[PDB]
């Protein structure tokens, strides 16, 4: 017998299409639906579905689970991805007042990203909206429409990540790898204490300036060489809101300018703080 | 403006990453020989003909090296579970290249470009329709592990300097494409095609052959005798690809 989930709430809209909370009116069970908006299928849809299908073989607890992919059809075909429903994102989870939870939240966040990186996957769009939390407190990473398998010598999409969570090497239009997600993790780690974005830049150059105001200006041996804007274009700045000693140490290793010295997700899970 | 992916030491040096690929690869190996029970009209020589056509399109368009073997992976997995007629082979192969390219390339193949190489009776509508059909039959599971994905991991475990690998890599790529054209390799684990191609390439360029075979087998947990037989088959297929 067939059943149907009917949409009961819009939970997001993007150029990628629309995400819906949906409910079977006969069973009461919920899912989430993401609906895709010579030619052919959009590249982002093919990539997102392919990566989730590869990851579905592991059933990792800290990644959203893709349940189904329906393609129906009129001239225009509609693709619908079906996800197990999660009640909220990280923003909704926080404005509900503990530090003990943040360490467990951070532990799960790092476990999910380490599982991606250990699977050759770079997310390239980590942000509070894409970090979901079930009612039971389980972190679920979402939105893999910008993600890719990282393969040595492949061409890369030059501009990735939303502005406020974008790594300096990407802001400087340099090459990048798995550390880009770790920079976003640092921004998200600090945002759990600030409850406000750490770097609210107005542009790419303004984002780098706000970044350098806290991390300090890298000398010269750390400045990337494959960039056009040199180090002398930015003013000199020095380093140094209510977290622990060892937590601040872990944060600085995530927010390291040079991505090769930036801490990995695995090493962060081994940090004294967690 | 146009960045290229460098060698991430966090990935190449983390043993769990290689272990993850080794665990995933069997998931993407085509089930069984579809030539005896599932396909009737479609014969092995037709697959080899289609493969060379696909390889020529990928070469003439300068696709990334993974696109052609990945398209052949989709082709074999599709033919393992969908009876297909000879007159539809070209359309199927064109769509497999389109999907592989869309997945792996920043500047992918387009439906209009594929119409250059397909016969003129094939239209963009059919390509759009078959893209959806192939996605459905493959359950959209396109991020397959293919032999090329192991290349950088294996070379990282050779102490041959990065620059001296340039010709090894180029030559190994010839063997990787050859294996994808040849149905006798269609069911080998991608890690064995990769180590066999590397072994054939490093030997063809000239620390001995037995020690290298021992090392290549140890890297992937493969039996030494099995790797030796695969490398000899790869070498023989090249010399006889006529
Ligand atoms: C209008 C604002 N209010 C208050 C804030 N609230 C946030 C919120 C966001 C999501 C969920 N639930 C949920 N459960 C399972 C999933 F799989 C996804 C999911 C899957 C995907 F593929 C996605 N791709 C993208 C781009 N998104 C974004 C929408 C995050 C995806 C989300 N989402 N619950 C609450 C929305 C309603």
């Amino acid at each position: 017998a067939t059943s149907r989930y009917e949409p009961v709430a819009e939970i997001g809209v993007g150029a990628y299409g629309t995400v819906y909370k949906a409910r079977d009116p006969h069973s009461g069970h919920f899912v989430a639906l993401k609906s895709v908006r010579g030619g052919g299928l959009p590249i982002s849809t093919v990539r997102e579905v392919a990566l989730l299908r590869r990851l579905e073989a592991f059933e990792h607890p800290n990644v959203v689970r893709l349940m189904d992919v329906c393609a129906t059809s009129d001239r225009e075909i509609k693709v619908t991805l079906v996800f197990e429903h999660v009640d909220q994102d990280l923003r909704t989870y926080l404005d509900k007042a503990p530090a003990e939870t943040i360490k467990d939240l951070m532990r799960q966040f790092l476990r999910g990203l380490d599982f991606l990186h250990a699977n050759c996957i770079v997310h390239r769009d980590l942000k509070p909206e894409n970090i979901l939390v079930t009612s039971g407190g389980t972190v679920k990473l979402a939105d893999f429409g910008l993600a890719r398998i990282y393969s040595y010598q492949m061409a890369l999409t030059p501009v990735v990540v939303t502005l406020w969570y974008r790594a300096p090497e990407v802001l400087l239009q340099s090459t990048y790898a798995t550390p880009v997600d770790m920079w976003s993790v640092g921004c998200i780690f600090a945002e759990m204490f600030r409850r406000k974005p750490l770097f609210c830049g107005n542009s790419e150059a303004d984002q780098l300036g706000k970044i350098f105001d806290l991390i300090g200006l890298p000398p010269e041996d750390d400045w990337p060489r494959d960039v056009s804007l040199p180090r002398g274009a930015f003013p000199p700045r020095g380093p140094r809101p209510e977290m622990e000693e060892s937590g601040a140490q872990l944060l600085l290793e995530m927010l390291t300018f040079n991505p090769h010295k930036r801490i990995s997700a695995f090493r962060a899970l081994q940090h004294s703080y967690l | 403006h146009a960045p290229r992916a460098g060698p991430d030491p966090r990935l190449l040096g983390d043993q769990r990453v290689l272990q993850s690929l080794l665990r995933l690869e069997e998931r993407y190996v085509p089930r069984a020989s579809y030539f005896q029970c599932v396909q009737r009209e479609i014969k092995p020589h037709m697959r080899k003909m289609l493969a060379y056509w696909m390889l020529e399109v990928c070469e003439e368009q300068r696709c990334e090296e993974e696109v052609f073997p990945l398209a052949m992976n989709y082709l074999d997995r599709y033919l393992s579970c969908v009876p297909t007629r000879k007159a539809q082979l070209q359309l199927l192969g064109a769509v497999c290249m389109l999907l592989a390219s869309k997945l792996r390339e920043t500047t992918p193949l387009t439906i209009e470009k594929l119409c250059i190489y397909t016969d003129h009776a094939v239209s963009p509508r059919q390509l759009r329709d078959w893209e959806v059909l192939v996605l459905g039959k493959l359950k959209w599971d396109l991020a397959a592990v293919i032999a090329h994905d192991f290349l950088a991991f294996i070379l990282h475990r050779l102490s041959l300097p990065r620059d001296r690998q340039a010709l090894v890599k180029k030559h190994a790529q010839t063997f990787l494409a050859l294996c994808a054209t040849d149905y006798t390799f269609a069911m080998y684990p991608p890690s064995m095609i990769a180590t066999g191609s590397i072994g054939a390439a490093v030997q063809g360029l000239g620390m001995s052959g037995d020690e290298l075979t021992e090392l290549l087998a140890g890297i992937t947990g493969t039996e030494v005798d099995c790797l030796r037989a695969c490398q000899e088959q790869i070498e023989a297929a090249l010399r006889e690809s006529l």
